[PDB]
Order: C-alpha cells, then structure tokens, then sequence
C-alpha cells in the first residue's frame, strides 16, 4: 500500500504489448495526396502526369 | 563519572575515513557509548555511506570569559549536503549520532571541558504550563550554534533548572586539557516514538559547558578552538517526496 522506500519500483511487468515498437508504428496514415486527370484540354500543368518524392 | 587516564601525551594517530571525509583523530580510544547502546536500524530506506560521513560545523572559540555553548540535533546537521537534503524530503528519520568533540591546546594551557549530551533538552522558560515557548529560530540555532550565560539559558541550571553539578546523569566525558584532547560520544536513536519527524522534534542536545576556566600560561593563544564533527550513524527515512527542488 502506501509505501515509499526507494527499492528499484515496486514489481515487474503487468503486460504492455500495444505499447511495443512494433504496435507503435503500425498504423497506416496518409502522407500525401496526388491529384491526377485526363485531359482532352492540353493543361500542362496537371498534364496526366503527378510526380511525389517519397517523405514522411 | 569520566574518571579515566589514557596516556597523557599522544601516542598514535589513527584516521577516521567514511566516505568523503577524514578526520585524523588524536588516536580513537576513550570512546562512551551512550548508556550503552549502539545505533542500529528499526526493527526503510537506507542511503549508507552516502548520507553516513563526516560533516563539520562551526569551530567555536573558548576564552577566558566563556559561560558555554550549546547545539540540537538533527537540527545543526539540517544544513549538510545529503543528510540535509534528507531531512527535509522526508515526514520520517530515525538516525544516531557519533558526536567526536575534539579539543587541542598546549601542554601550557589548562581547563576542563565537559560534553553533556542531554535527551530532549527544553531549554530555558520555568514555564510549565507551557514549554516550546521560544520560536523555531530562537530554539534552532543550527549550524553556528547557540550560548549559555551567567533564548537565554543559566549554565548553572545548564539552561533549564537543573544544578549541572547533577548534569553528570547524561551520558557525557569531560576533556581535561591535561589528559585527552579527544571527546566521543555515540548517541543512539531516542525518542517516544519508533520513527519520527526530524524537522519538528529534536532528538539531542550536545552541550559543552566549562567546568575549570581556560589559563594559558603568561602570555600565549589568548584563546583555544573547539571542533565538533557529528555523523549520522544507521540512517533511515521514509518515503521521499516530490525531491520539492528548492
């Protein structure tokens, strides 16, 4: 219970697997959105074509 | 009572190293244990050889006109690193104290200076219905300690109304310039409780009181100084607090 002596902690693990690199990172999140088109129109500016370099 | 005769002179010089500190002690024999018990550990948390060194206060100056002085413990220790610190994280400590009042002057000087360490000294106010009395500041004098006189205690009532010819019941030695340089006490953890609140109650009273006055002969060191080094002996507390950082 109430108890302050100045041990290491107290106890050892009581489960923390969510918390694990692995499950930390594991959710997918957007990281850009590239706007494309086709168009009949010459738009050289969206031109098909959408170039992203891969960066977090 | 302290009715012993080492050698006279000096002999051997043995060190007392615990930890950061070092004192060199005159030799280390004529030591009295407090009623004789020796500080032990509740029967916590123990910071060891960490918060169990030698720390030193304020060397004060015995003169011819000297009535006296006196200390508390912890309290005089509150300002002293780690047992200091530990003093004021915690709600308990219990811890004993090896209080080594050393003395030096020449084979020409003479006196007597006797260490009474009195349990729970109240100092000074016949007022019963009321003790405590003076403030925390006025009863805690601290590292630089406190003085008797002819906040005021008489030195013939040893500062609470009681003859000193009777002080003698403490435990206690009495440095004799001609014998022993050296005085030790060890006091043991005594209190009503088994633990307790250091910054409130305090638990010792190391008083140093002159039985002969000081004579130095024709003309020499028109004063002698007197050292005290106290350190806590099997300390523990409990629990830490917030290490409130100043």
């Amino acid at each position: 219970p109430s108890d302050t002596v100045q041990t290491r902690h107290v106890v050892q693990h009581r489960s923390r697997s969510e918390s694990s690199i692995e499950s930390f990172f594991a959710r997918g999140a957007c990281v850009t959105i590239m706007t494309v088109d086709n168009p009949a129109s010459t738009t050289n500016k969206d031109k098909l074509f959408a170039v992203w370099k891969i960066t977090y | 009572s302290p009715n012993i005769e080492a050698c006279g002179y000096s002999d051997r010089v043995l060190q007392l190293t615990l930890g950061n500190s070092t004192i060199t002690t005159q030799e280390a024999a004529n030591s009295v244990v407090a009623y004789g018990r020796w500080p032990e550990y509740l029967r916590p948390t123990e910071p060891d050889v960490a918060a169990c060194r030698f720390y030193t206060l304020d060397t004060v100056s015995w003169t011819k006109e000297s009535r006296g002085w006196w200390w508390k413990l912890p309290d005089a220790l509150r300002d002293m690193g780690l047992f200091g610190q530990n003093m004021y994280y915690h709600y308990l400590g219990r811890s004993g104290y090896t209080v080594h009042v050393q003395c030096n002057a020449s084979k020409f000087h003479q006196g007597a200076l006797g260490v009474f360490a009195v349990p729970e000294m109240c100092l000074a106010g016949d007022s019963n219905t009321t003790t405590m009395h003076t403030s925390y500041q006025n009863a805690n004098p601290g590292e630089k300690g406190g003085t008797f006189t002819g906040f005021c205690p008489v030195d013939y009532l040893l500062g609470n109304g009681t003859l000193l010819g009777n002080a003698f019941v403490f435990p206690h030695q009495i440095i004799n310039l001609r014998t022993n340089n050296c005085a030790t006490l060890v006091l043991p953890y005594v209190n009503s409780l088994s633990i307790d609140s250091m910054v409130k109650h305090n638990n010792w009273g190391i008083a140093i009181l002159p039985l002969a006055p000081l004579n130095f002969a024709s003309e020499s060191s028109p004063e002698i100084p007197i050292t005290l080094t106290i350190a806590p002996m099997c300390c523990e507390f409990n629990g830490l607090r917030n290490i409130t950082l100043p």
